[PDB]
C-alpha cells in the first residue's frame, strides 16, 4: 500500500506513549516482586 | 577625555595584549592572590588540622611532600563554614595550624574564576562576536564551585572541600564514593558521558577534518603549511569528511552541517559536565547514588549479592577506614 | 518439549502471515 | 539516496502496520511465554528463586575444577533433592 | 623543511646510507650487550646459587 | 486521605500531578503535526 | 572479471549500510557480541561463578545486570562451546562463564573489523585514513583491559565483567589493590580525556561563537552550505579573542584539529601501558621514602597515607565476597575499621 | 498563521517562544496558561499528598513538600505540630486546583483565540519593550501586587490564626504574633550578617516576630516602590546602564530568580524556623547534633562523667570547646556547633552546654526528639533508600530538606546559565552581531594587530 | 519502484526481531514474584 497514508507526527505520539508504557513497566518492577527488596 | 575616561577606554580596549575590562579589575588581583598564596602554600606550609582533632596533616614540599603527594590542606573542622581570614587568626602560625591559606585560595580563585566567565563575555562582546563560549566555559567553573564551595556548604564544613592537591583529589573521591555512591548517581553517569563522548568526539572530529585535508603540500613538508592564517577559503573538504562518516556508519547518522556538528561539539561535553558539577551539588545535601544494596531476594529471603553488592563491600572498606579517629558515634551523618 | 512449541509458535505463525502477504512482491522481485 | 525505500514511506504505509501490527505483537508473545513457561530458566540455567540454596545450606555453589566443572555443576544441581 | 619526526626519511630512497643507518643501529644494539654484560659482571655475586641466583640479583 | 465521599477519586488524584508534564509532551505532538515549521 | 572481482564489486555497492570485505569480519562479529551481551544480561546468571545474579530474569535492573567473568578455577581457558568444559553443553557452558570469552572473543575480532571498515571505507572515498589511526586508541583500551590484563593475571575471573555495575567494581578494585590513582601512566590518560573533552567544548563553542552571519535567520544554522568554499567561522577573530583570554591561540586549523586527535588518543594509548603494568601487579602503588618516615615517625601524615588507609579498607571488606573461590573468612577482630564506624 | 515557522519569523522551532517576543496577546496567553500550569500543580499535588497522608506518622516520613508549608502557616496542627485536622489542607488543594481552570481557561484564550496583538485593542494592555514608562509601571502593578502577598502572610500571622513555632514556650504550636519586630536595624541588620558559619545572613531568622516584621517591611517597601515605578520613568544613569529589550529584562529576571533558588535551598537546608523540624524533619546539623546528645545521654545513664571523657584524640569524647570557647558537642559535629533548636537549648547556659544542666535536667522528651532526629538525618538515596550510601534496603526515608535543597539548587544552577545565556544575546542582539560577523565588516580586522 | 528485501532490510530485522521478543521477556518478568 501507498507511503503516507497514516501521519507520521500519529505514528510518532503513538511510538512514544509505547515507550513510556514498557518503560513506566519496568519501573514498576523496581518497587513489585524480584529486585524490590521486599 | 578625562582621567576616568582615559582609564575606563585602556580597560576595556580592544588593543592590550591580554585584555583587562572590568571583570578583569577583579579578575587580575584575585587570581594573582590565590596563586601566590597557592605556590608559597604547597613550598612552604607547615601542617594542618584538617579534620579539627589536632592530627596536623603536612601538605607542602619542604614538609615531605612530593609533587604527587603535596596540596594545600583544607581548612579545619572546629572551623566549620566561618569565615576565616588571616586576621581571625591570632597568628599566622595559628592561621597556618587552621589551614587558612586554603580558604584564601579557594574564595580568590573562585572569585576570579567567576570573572574569567564574566571576562569571556565582555571581550567577546567588545569584538562583535556571539557572547557564549562563556556558557561552555560555565561547566568546568561549576564543578569547581560545586567540589570548593557547595559541597562544603552542604556538608557543613570547608574541611571536606576538595583539597588542592593530587592525592587529595583522590582521597576526596574516594571518600565521596564511600558515603554518596556517586558511582550509582545517573549525574556522574551523565558526567562520564560527558568527558568520555567529549574524548571521543574530540577524536573523530580532529581525525576526520585531517583526513580531508585538501592537497597544498609536498611529502618533505609538514600538511600543516597548506593552511594560511586569515585565509577565506576553508581547508578542509567537508564533503569528503561527511561521505566518509556517513558510509562509516549510515548517511543520516552524520553531519552535513558544520554549524549543527560544531554545536553538537559544544554541548554534548558541557550538558554532561553540567550533570556531573549538579551531581556533587546535590549530593552535597546527600540525595545519594542509587541504592540496590539487597535488592535481589531468593525464595526463603536469602540475600542474593548483585554487583551492586559488591559495590557496597568495597564503599564499607572506604566507609570504616576514613578519618580514622574523627568518629566518636556509629553514624556519620556528616 | 512442548514449551518451545507453545513459544515459538507466534513466532512462525508471524513469518507464515508475512510470507503470505509479502508473496506477490516477493515473487515479482525474484 | 542508496535506493532502499525511505522509512518515511515504509512506517506510514498502511500495508507495513498490517504486517507488523501482527508480527511486533507475535514476536512479544513469544519472547514473554518464553519466560512465564519457564523454559529460559531451563535454557540458559538460571536459578528459579527457589533454586539457588537447598533449605538448609548457605555455602555459594561455586565452580572449582575446571575440566570436570560441568559434573560440578550438576552435582550442586542435584544437591537441591 | 622537514619536521623532526621526518629526519629520518631522506633513508627512504637511498640503500646506501640505509644499510649505514642499519649497520648503526646494530653497533649500537650489539654495544648495548656488550656493555650490559660487563656491568652485570661488575655486579654479580657467584658465590651463591642456591639462595642468591642471578634473578635475585 | 480525602474526606471518604471523595475516595472515589483516589485514582484519578493519584494521577492528577503528573498532567502539566503532559503539556510538555503535547507540545511536541503538536509541534510534529506542524512538521516543526 | 572473475568471481573474486564481481564479489569485490558487490561488497562495495554503495547501499544504505556499506558491506566491504571488512563487513565479513564485522557484523557477524559485532553482532554476535552485541547479541550475546543482550542474552546474558537478560537471561544467564552468575551464581556459579561468582555467586551472583546477574540478568533480568534473575531481578536485576539494567544498572546491575552483566555478563560476568567466568570462575577463577576456568584459568584462561578460551571456554569454546566445544571446549573440554562445557564439552558442547549450551546451558552449562552459559554457567561457566562462556559468554564473557564469546563476547570478549567477538568483541575484538569485531573491534578488528571496525577499524579494517575505517581503513577500507577511507580507500573507497580517497581520504587519508587518520580515523582508523585515532581508532587505535580504543583498541589499545580493549586489549589490554579485557585481554592483557587478566593474562597477566591468575584467570579471566578478574578481568572487568560486561556490566555497568561490575564496571565501577572494577574501578574500585582497582583503586584498592593497585592504587591505580596514583599511576602516572593513568593520570596522562586522565589528562588525555579530559583534554580531549575540554578541545571538544571549546572548538565547538569558538566556531559556534566567530560565525561569520551568512544568513538572516536568528537560528543560524540555515546559514551554511555543505558544499560552500568559504570559512563559516572567523579564524581570525577567533585567534584574537583566545589570545587575549588565555594568551595563546590557535592560528592553524590543520594543527588544531590534528591535536585534537592527538590529545585524547594519546591519552588512552598512556592509560593502557598503565594497565598492561597492572597485568603484572607492576603497581605505582607506594611513594617507598614516604614509607621510610612515616613507619618512623608516627606524626607524619600526607593525602598519600590516608588513601592507603582506604585501600586496606576496600581489600579487607570487599575481598571475601569479591574473591569468593579464595574461601576468605576475616574474623571480626581482624577487620581495619577506624573509631566508632 | 503569522510568526508560525521559521521562514517569516526567523526562529526555528525549538526556539520557537522567542516567535512570541512582540507578539503581545499570545505571549500573555502562554504566560496566564503557565501560571495556570503552576496553580495545577499546586492544587493536584495536594490533593495526592493529603491522599497519601497518613496524620500518626511524621509528614517528612510520608514524602510531604506542600501539606508541611500549609502547617507551617498553622492550619490543621496543634501543638507539636501535631495533625489536628486535614481539612484546610483539603481546601488549599481544592481551591488551587479549581483556580488552574479559570487561568488556563485565559492562557489558552489569548493564546490561540484573542487578539495576537494588544497595543492596537488597548492603550492601558498594549505595550512596546522599548518604552521604559510602560514597562516600570507594569513592573509597579506587580510590585504593589507582591506587596500585598507579603501582607497577606503578615495577616494571617497576626489576625488570622497565626503560625506554627516551634519556638513557642513549652512546647512547638501555632501561637498569634502580637508584636513583630519592627526596628530597622533588627530587620535589615539581618541583611547584613555575613553569609559564613555562625552568621547565615537572612537564613539566620530564628523567630517569628522577625519573620512578620520583615514581611511588613517588605510589603510596605514593595508597595512604596510599586507606586514610585508607575509614576516614574527610568534615570538617565540607569538608561545608560540597562539593555532595554524583552530578552534582556527575562535575562535580568533569570538572574535574580538564580539568586533566590540558591538562597532557598541554604534556607531549606539550615533554617528551622520556618521550616519547622517537625514538618520538614531534622536539619543535617540537627541529626548530626542529635546523635552526639543521643550518645552523651546513653553513656552518661551508664554512670559516665561526659564533661571530662577524653576521647581518642584528647578532644573530649561528648563535650569540647567551640574555637571561642563555647562548650560544644563533641566528635565530627563539632562542625555544627552553630544548630540551635527547642530540643537543645534548655542545656544551654552562657558558655555554651551546660554541664549540670546536662547532668541533671535532660527530659525524656529531649531524649525522645534527640534520638528521632539522629534516625531521621537528611541522607538517603536516589531510589528513596534511607540513610548511608551503605545502608541495605528496609528504610524508605529521602528528607524533604533534601529533595527542596536539591531541586533547588539545579533549578538556581539552570537559571543562572539561562541568564548567561539571555544576557549575552541581549547584548549582542541589542549591539547588532546576534547572528554573526558581517564579512564586509569584520570588527577585528579594522584593529590593530596584537603583536 | 522499490525493492523490499535489500541488505538494509536484513540488518534492520536481525536487530529489530530479538528486539520485541526480548522486550516481551523482560515484560513478562516484570510479574515474577519470589
Ligand atoms: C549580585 C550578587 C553578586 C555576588 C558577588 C559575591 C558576593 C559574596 C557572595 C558569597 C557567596 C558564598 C558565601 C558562602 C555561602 C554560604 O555559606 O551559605 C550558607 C548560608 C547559611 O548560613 C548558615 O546559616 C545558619 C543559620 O541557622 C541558624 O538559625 C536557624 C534558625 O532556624 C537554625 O536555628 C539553625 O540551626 C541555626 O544554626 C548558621 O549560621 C550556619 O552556621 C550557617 O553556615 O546561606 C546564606 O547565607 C544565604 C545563601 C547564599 C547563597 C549560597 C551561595 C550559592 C552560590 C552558588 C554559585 C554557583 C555558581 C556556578 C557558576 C557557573
Ligand atoms: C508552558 C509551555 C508553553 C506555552 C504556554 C506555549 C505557548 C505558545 N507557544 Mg510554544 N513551545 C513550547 C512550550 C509552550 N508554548 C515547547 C515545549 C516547544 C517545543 C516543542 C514550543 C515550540 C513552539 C513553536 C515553534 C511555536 C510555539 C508557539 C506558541 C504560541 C501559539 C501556539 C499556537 O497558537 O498553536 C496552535 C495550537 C493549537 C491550535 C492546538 C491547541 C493548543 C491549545 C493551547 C491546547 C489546549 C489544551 C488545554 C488542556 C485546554 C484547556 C481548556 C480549558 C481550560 C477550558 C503560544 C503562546 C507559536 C507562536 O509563537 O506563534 C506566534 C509557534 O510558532 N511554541
Ligand atoms: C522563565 C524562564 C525562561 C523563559 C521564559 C525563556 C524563554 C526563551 N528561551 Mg531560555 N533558558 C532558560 C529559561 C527561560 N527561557 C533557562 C533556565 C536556560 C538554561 C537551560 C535557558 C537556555 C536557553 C537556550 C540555549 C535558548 C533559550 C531560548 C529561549 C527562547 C525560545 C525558547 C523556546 O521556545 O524553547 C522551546 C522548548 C523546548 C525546545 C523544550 C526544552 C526541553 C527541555 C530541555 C527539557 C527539560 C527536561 C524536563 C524539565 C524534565 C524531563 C521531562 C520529560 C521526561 C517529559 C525563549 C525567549 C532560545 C533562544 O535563544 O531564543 C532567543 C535558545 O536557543 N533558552
Ligand atoms: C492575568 C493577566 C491578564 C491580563 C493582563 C489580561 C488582559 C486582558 N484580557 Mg484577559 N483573561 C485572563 C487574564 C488576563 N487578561 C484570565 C485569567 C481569563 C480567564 C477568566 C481571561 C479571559 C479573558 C476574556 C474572555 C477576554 C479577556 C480580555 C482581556 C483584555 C481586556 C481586559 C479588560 O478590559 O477587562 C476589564 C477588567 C475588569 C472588568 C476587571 C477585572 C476584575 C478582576 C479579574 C477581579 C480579580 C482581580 C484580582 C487581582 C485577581 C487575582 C488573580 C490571582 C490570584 C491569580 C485585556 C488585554 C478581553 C479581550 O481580549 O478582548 C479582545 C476578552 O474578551 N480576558
Ligand atoms: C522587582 C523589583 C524591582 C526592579 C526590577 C526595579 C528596577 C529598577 N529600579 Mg526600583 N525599586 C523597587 C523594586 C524594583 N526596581 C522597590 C521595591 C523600591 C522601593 C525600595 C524601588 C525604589 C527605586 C528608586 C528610588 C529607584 C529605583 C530605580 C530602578 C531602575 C534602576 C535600578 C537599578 O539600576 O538597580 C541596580 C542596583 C544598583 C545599581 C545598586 C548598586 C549596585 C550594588 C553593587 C548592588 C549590590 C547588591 C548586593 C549584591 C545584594 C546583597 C544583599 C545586600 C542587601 C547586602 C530599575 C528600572 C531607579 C530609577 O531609575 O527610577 C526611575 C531609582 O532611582 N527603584
Ligand atoms: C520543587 C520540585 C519538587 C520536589 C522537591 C519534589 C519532591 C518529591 N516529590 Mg514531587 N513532583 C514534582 C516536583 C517536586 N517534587 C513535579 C514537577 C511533579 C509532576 C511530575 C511531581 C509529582 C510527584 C508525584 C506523583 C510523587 C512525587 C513525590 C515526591 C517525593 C519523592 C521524590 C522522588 O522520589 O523523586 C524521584 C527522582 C527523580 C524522578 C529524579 C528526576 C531528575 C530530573 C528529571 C532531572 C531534571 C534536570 C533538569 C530540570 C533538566 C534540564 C535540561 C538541561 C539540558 C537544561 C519528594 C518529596 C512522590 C511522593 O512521595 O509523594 C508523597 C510521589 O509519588 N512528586
Ligand atoms: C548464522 C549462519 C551464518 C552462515 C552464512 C549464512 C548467511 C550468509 C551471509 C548473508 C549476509 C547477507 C544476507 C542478506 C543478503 C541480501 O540482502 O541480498 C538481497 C538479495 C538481492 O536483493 C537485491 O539487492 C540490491 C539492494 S541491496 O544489495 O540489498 O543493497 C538491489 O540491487 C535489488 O533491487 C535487490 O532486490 O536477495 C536475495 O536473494 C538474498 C538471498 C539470501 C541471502
Ligand atoms: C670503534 C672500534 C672498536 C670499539 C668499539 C667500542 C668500544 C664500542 C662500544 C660500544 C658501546 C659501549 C655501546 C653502547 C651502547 C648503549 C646503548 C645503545 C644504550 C641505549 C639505551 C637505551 C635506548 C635506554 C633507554 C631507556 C631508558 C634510558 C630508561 C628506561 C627505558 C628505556 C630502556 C627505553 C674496536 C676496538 C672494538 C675495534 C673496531 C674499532
Ligand atoms: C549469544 C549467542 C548467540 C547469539 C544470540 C543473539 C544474536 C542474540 C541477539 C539478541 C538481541 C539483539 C536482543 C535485543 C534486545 C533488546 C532490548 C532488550 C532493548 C531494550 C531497550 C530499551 C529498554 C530501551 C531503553 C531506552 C533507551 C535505551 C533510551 C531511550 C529511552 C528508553 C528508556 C526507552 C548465538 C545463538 C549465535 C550462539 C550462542 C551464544
Ligand atoms: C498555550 C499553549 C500550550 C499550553 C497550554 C496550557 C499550558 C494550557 C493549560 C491549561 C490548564 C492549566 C488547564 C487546567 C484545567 C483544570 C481543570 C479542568 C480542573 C478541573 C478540576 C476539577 C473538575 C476538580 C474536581 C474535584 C473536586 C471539585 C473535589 C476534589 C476531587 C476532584 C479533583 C475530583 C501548549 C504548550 C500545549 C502548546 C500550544 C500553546
Ligand atoms: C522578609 C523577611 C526579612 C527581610 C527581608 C528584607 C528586608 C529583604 C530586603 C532585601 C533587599 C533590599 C535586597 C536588595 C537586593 C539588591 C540587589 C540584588 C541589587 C542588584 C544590583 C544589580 C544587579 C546591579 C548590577 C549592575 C552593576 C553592579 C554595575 C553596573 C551595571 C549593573 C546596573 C547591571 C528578614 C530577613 C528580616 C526576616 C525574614 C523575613
Ligand atoms: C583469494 C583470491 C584468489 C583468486 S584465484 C583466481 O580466480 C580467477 C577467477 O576469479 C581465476 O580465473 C584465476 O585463474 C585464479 O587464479
Ligand atoms: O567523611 Mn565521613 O562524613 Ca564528610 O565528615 Mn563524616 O567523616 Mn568526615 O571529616 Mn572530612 O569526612
Ligand atoms: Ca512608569
Ligand atoms: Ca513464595
Ligand atoms: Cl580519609
Ligand atoms: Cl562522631
Ligand atoms: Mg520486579
Amino acid at each position: 500500500s501507498e507511503g503516507g497514508r497514516i501521519p507520521l507526527w500519529i505514528v510518532a505520539t503513538v511510538a512514544g506513549m509505547g515507550v513510556i508504557v514498557i518503560v513506566g513497566l519496568f519501573f514498576y518492577g523496581a518497587y513489585a516482586g524480584l529486585g524490590s527488596s521486599l | 577625555a578625562n582621567l576616568w575616561e582615559r582609564f575606563c577606554n585602556w580597560v576595556t580596549s580592544t588593543d592590550n595584549r591580554l585584555y583587562v575590562g572590568w571583570f578583569g579589575v577583579i579578575m587580575i588581583p584575585t587570581l594573582l592572590a590565590a596563586t601566590i598564596c597557592f605556590v608559597i602554600a604547597f613550598i612552604a606550609a607547615p601542617p594542618v588540622d584538617i579534620d579539627g582533632i589536632r592530627e596536623p596533616v603536612s601538605g607542602s614540599l619542604l614538609y615531605g611532600n612530593n609533587i604527587i603527594t603535596g596540596a594545600v590542606v583544607p581548612s579545619s573542622n572546629a572551623i566549620g563554614l566561618h569565615f576565616y581570614p588571616i586576621w581571625e587568626a591570632a597568628s599566622l602560625d595559628e592561621w597556618l595550624y587552621n589551614g587558612g591559606p586554603y580558604q584564601l585560595i579557594i574564595f580568590h580563585f573562585l572569585l576570579g574564576a567567576s570573572c574569567y566567565m564574566g571576562r569571556q563575555w565582555e571581550l567577546s562582546y567588545r569584538l562583535g562576536m556571539r557572547p557564549w563560549i562563556c556558557v561552555a566555559y560555565s561547566a568546568p567553573l561549576a564543578s569547581a564551585f560545586a567540589v570548593f564551595l557547595i559541597y562544603p556548604i552542604g556538608q557543613g564544613s570547608f574541611s571536606d572541600g576538595m583539597p588542592l592537591g593530587i592525592s587529595g583529589t583522590f582521597n576526596f573521591m574516594i571518600v565521596f564514593q564511600a558515603e554518596h555512591n556517586i558511582l550509582m548517581h545517573p549525574f556522574h553517569q551523565l558526567g562520564v558521558a560527558g568527558v568520555f563522548g567529549g574524548a571521543l568526539f574530540c577524536a573523530m572530529h580532529g581525525s576526520l577534518v585531517t583526513s580531508s585535508l585538501i592537497r597544498e603540500t609536498t611529502e618533505t613538508e609538514s600538511a600543516n603549511y597548506g593552511y594560511k592564517f586569515g585565509q577565506e577559503e576553508e581547508t578542509y573538504n567537508i564533503v569528503a569528511a561527511h561521505g566518509y562518516f556517513g558510509r562509516l556508519i549510515f548517511q543520516y547518522a552524520s553531519f552535513n552541517n558544520s554549524r549543527s556538528l560544531h554545536f553538537f561539539l559544544a554541548a554534548w561535553p558541557v550538558v554532561g559536565v553540567w550533570f556531573a558539577a549538579l551531581g556533587i551539588s546535590t549530593m552535597a545535601f546527600n540525595l545519594n547514588g542509587f541504592n540496590f544494596n539487597h535488592s535481589v531476594i531468593d525464595a526463603k529471603g536469602n540475600v542474593i549479592n548483585t554487583w551492586a553488592d559488591i559495590i557496597n563491600r568495597a564503599n564499607l572498606g572506604m566507609e570504616v577506614m576514613h578519618e580514622r579517629n574523627a568518629h566518636n558515634f556509629p553514624l556519620d551523618l556528616a | 518439549d512442548w514449551r518451545v512449541l507453545v513459544v515459538l509458535l507466534p513466532v512462525l505463525l508471524a513469518a507464515g502471515w508475512a510470507v503470505r502477504n509479502i508473496l506477490p512482491y516477493a515473487v515479482k522481485q525474484v | 539516496t542508496t535506493g532502499e525505500r525511505p522509512f518515511s514511506d515504509i512506517i506510514t504505509s498502511v500495508r507495513y502496520w498490517v504486517i507488523h501490527s501482527i508480527t511486533i505483537p507475535a514476536l512479544f508473545i513469544a519472547g514473554w511465554l518464553f519466560v512465564s513457561t519457564g523454559l529460559a530458566y531451563d535454557v540458559f540455567g538460571t536459578p528459579r528463586p527457589d533454586s539457588y540454596y537447598a533449605q538448609e545450606q548457605r555455602s555459594i555453589p561455586l565452580v572449582t575444577d575446571r575440566f570436570e566443572a560441568k559434573q560440578q555443576v550438576e552435582t550442586f544441581l542435584e544437591q537441591l533433592k | 623543511g622537514l619536521p623532526w619526526y621526518r629526519v629520518h626519511t631522506v633513508l627512504i630512497n637511498d640503500p646506501g646510507r640505509l644499510i649505514a643507518a642499519h649497520l648503526m643501529h646494530t653497533a649500537l644494539v650489539a654495544g648495548w650487550a656488550g656493555s650490559m654484560a660487563l656491568y652485570e659482571l661488575a655486579t654479580f655475586d657467584p658465590s651463591d646459587p642456591v639462595l642468591n641466583p642471578m634473578w635475585r640479583q | 486521605k480525602l474526606p471518604e465521599a471523595y475516595a472515589i477519586f483516589d485514582p484519578l488524584v493519584d494521577v492528577l500531578p503528573v498532567i502539566p508534564v503532559l503539556f510538555l509532551a503535547l507540545a511536541f505532538v503538536w509541534q510534529a503535526a506542524v512538521g516543526f515549521r | 572479471r572473475g568471481w573474486f572481482d564481481i564479489l569485490d564489486d558487490w561488497l562495495k555497492r554503495d547501499r544504505f549500510v556499506f558491506v566491504g570485505w571488512s563487513g565479513i569480519l564485522l557484523f557477524p562479529c559485532a553482532y554476535l557480541a552485541l547479541g550475546g551481551w543482550l542474552t546474558g544480561t537478560t537471561f544467564v546468571t552468575s551464581w556459579y561463578t561468582h555467586g551472583l545474579a546477574s540478568s533480568y530474569l534473575e531481578g536485576c535492573n539494567f544498572l546491575t545486570v552483566a555478563v560476568s567473568t567466568p570462575a577463577n578455577s576456568m584459568g584462561h581457558s578460551l571456554l569454546l562451546l566445544w571446549g573440554p568444559e562445557a564439552q558442547g553443553d549450551f546451558t552449562r557452558w552459559c554457567q561457566l562463564g562462556g559468554l564473557w570469552t564469546f563476547i570478549a572473543l567477538h568483541g575484538a575480532f569485531g573491534l578488528i573489523g571496525f577499524m579494517l571498515r575505517q581503513f577500507e571505507i577511507a580507500r573507497l572515498v580517497g581520504v587519508r585514513p587518520y580515523n582508523a589511526i585515532a581508532f587505535s586508541a580504543p583498541i589499545a583500551v580493549f586489549v589490554s583491559v579485557f585481554l592483557i590484563y587478566p593474562l597477566g593475571q591468575s584467570s579471566w575471573f578478574f578481568a572487568p565483567s560486561f556490566g555497568v555495575a561490575a564496571i565501577f567494581r572494577f574501578l574500585l578494585f582497582f583503586q584498592g589493590f593497585h592504587n591505580w590513582t596514583l599511576n602516572p601512566f593513568h593520570m596522562m590518560g586522565v589528562a588525555g580525556v579530559l583534554g580531549g573533552a575540554l578541545l571538544c567544548a571549546i572548538h565547538g563553542a569558538t566556531v559556534e561563537n566567530t560565525l561569520f552571519q551568512d544568513g538572516e535567520g536568528a537560528s543560524t544554522f540555515r546559514a551554511f552550505n555543505p558544499t560552500q568554499a568559504e570559512e563559516t567561522y572567523s579564524m581570525v577573530t577567533a585567534n584574537r579573542f583566545w589570545s587575549q583570554i588565555f594568551g595563546i591561540a590557535f592560528s592553524n586549523k590543520r594543527w588544531l584539529h590534528f591535536f585534537m586527535l592527538f590529545v585524547p588518543v594519546t591519552g588512552l594509548w598512556m592509560s593502557a601501558i598503565g594497565v598492561v603494568g597492572l597485568a603484572l601487579n607492576l603497581r605505582s602503588y607506594d611513594f617507598i621514602s614516604q614509607e621510610i618516615r612515616a613507619a618512623e615517625d608516627p606524626e607524619f601524615e600526607t593525602f598519600y597515607t590516608k588513601n592507603l588507609l582506604l585501600n586496606e579498607g576496600i581489600r579487607a571488606w570487599m575481598a571475601p565476597q569479591d574473591q569468593p573461590h579464595e574461601n576468605f573468612v576475616f574474623p571480626e577482630e581482624v577487620l581495619p575499621r577506624g573509631n566508632a564506624l | 498563521a503569522t510568526n508560525r515557522d521559521q521562514e517569516s519569523s526567523g526562529f526555528a522551532w525549538w526556539a520557537g517562544n522567542a516567535r512570541l517576543i512582540n507578539l503581545s496577546g499570545k505571549l500573555l496567553g502562554a504566560h496566564v496558561a503557565h501560571a495556570g500550569l503552576i496553580v495545577f500543580w499546586a492544587g493536584a499535588m495536594t490533593l495526592f499528598e493529603l491522599a497519601h497522608f497518613i496524620p500518626e506518622k511524621p509528614m517528612y516520613e510520608q514524602g510531604l513538600i506542600l501539606i508541611p508549608h500549609i502547617a507551617t502557616l498553622g492550619w490543621g496542627v496543634g501543638p507539636g505540630g501535631e495533625v489536628v485536622d486535614t481539612f484546610p489542607f483539603f481546601v488549599v488543594g481544592v481551591v488551587h486546583l479549581i483556580s488552574s481552570a479559570v487561568l488556563g481557561f485565559g492562557g489558552v484564550y489569548h493564546a490561540i483565540r484573542g487578539p495576537e496583538t494588544l497595543e492596537e485593542y488597548s492603550s492601558f494592555f498594549g505595550y512596546d519593550w522599548k518604552d521604559k514608562n510602560k514597562m516600570t509601571t507594569i513592573l509597579g502593578f506587580h510590585l504593589i501586587v507582591l506587596g500585598i502577598g507579603a501582607l497577606l502572610l503578615v495577616a494571617k500571622a497576626m489576625f488570622f490564626g497565626g503560625l506554627y513555632d516551634t519556638w513557642a514556650p513549652g512546647g512547638g504550636d501555632v501561637r498569634v504574633i502580637t508584636n513583630p519586630t519592627l526596628d530597622p536595624r533588627v530587620i535589615f541588620g539581618y541583611l547584613l550578617k555575613s553569609p559564613f558559619g555562625g552568621e547565615g545572613w537572612i537564613v539566620s531568622v530564628n523567630n517569628l516576630e522577625d519573620v512578620v516584621g520583615g514581611h511588613i517591611w517588605i510589603g510596605l517597601i514593595c508597595i512604596a516602590g510599586g507606586i514610585w515605578h508607575i509614576l516614574t520613568t527610568p534615570f538617565g544613569w540607569a538608561r545608560r546602564a540597562f539593555i532595554w529589550s524583552g530578552e534582556a529584562y527575562l535575562s535580568y529576571s533569570l538572574g535574580a530568580l538564580s539568586m533566590m533558588g540558591f538562597i532557598a535551598t541554604c534556607f531549606v537546608w539550615f533554617n528551622n524556623t520556618v521550616y519547622p523540624s517537625e514538618f520538614y524533619g531534622p536539619t543535617g546539623p540537627e541529626a548530626s547534633q542529635a546523635q552526639a546528645m543521643t550518645f552523651l545521654i546513653r553513656d552518661q545513664k551508664l554512670g559516665a562523667n561526659v564533661g571530662s571523657a577524653q576521647g581518642p584524640t584528647g578532644l573530649g569524647k561528648y563535650l569540647m570547646r567551640s574555637p571561642t570557647g563555647e562548650i560544644i558537642f563533641g566528635g565530627e559535629t563539632m562542625r555544627f556547633w552553630d544548630f540551635r533548636g527547642p530540643w537543645l537549648e534548655p542545656l544551654r547556659g552562657p558558655n555554651g552546654l551546660d554541664l549540670n544542666k546536662i547532668k541533671n535536667d535532660i527530659q525524656p522528651w529531649q531524649e525522645r526528639r534527640a534520638a528521632e532526629y539522629m534516625t531521621h538525618a537528611p541522607l538517603g538515596s536516589l531510589n528513596s533508600v534511607g540513610g548511608v550510601a551503605t545502608e541495605i534496603n528496609s528504610v524508605n526515608f529521602v528528607s524533604p530538606r533534601s529533595w527542596l535543597a536539591t531541586s533547588h539548587f539545579v533549578l538556581a544552577f539552570f537559571f543562572l546559565v539561562g541568564h548567561l545565556w539571555h544576557a549575552g544575546r541581549a547584548r549582542a542582539a541589542a549591539a547588532g552581531f546576534e547572528k554573526g560577523i558581517d564579512r564586509e565588516s569584520e570588527p577585528v580586522l579594522s584593529m590593530p594587530s596584537l603583536d | 519502484s522499490y525493492p523490499i528485501f535489500t541488505v538494509r532490510w536484513v540488518a534492520v530485522h536481525t536487530l529489530a526481531v530479538p528486539t520485541i521478543f526480548f522486550l516481551g521477556a523482560i515484560a513478562a518478568m516484570q510479574f515474577i514474584q519470589r
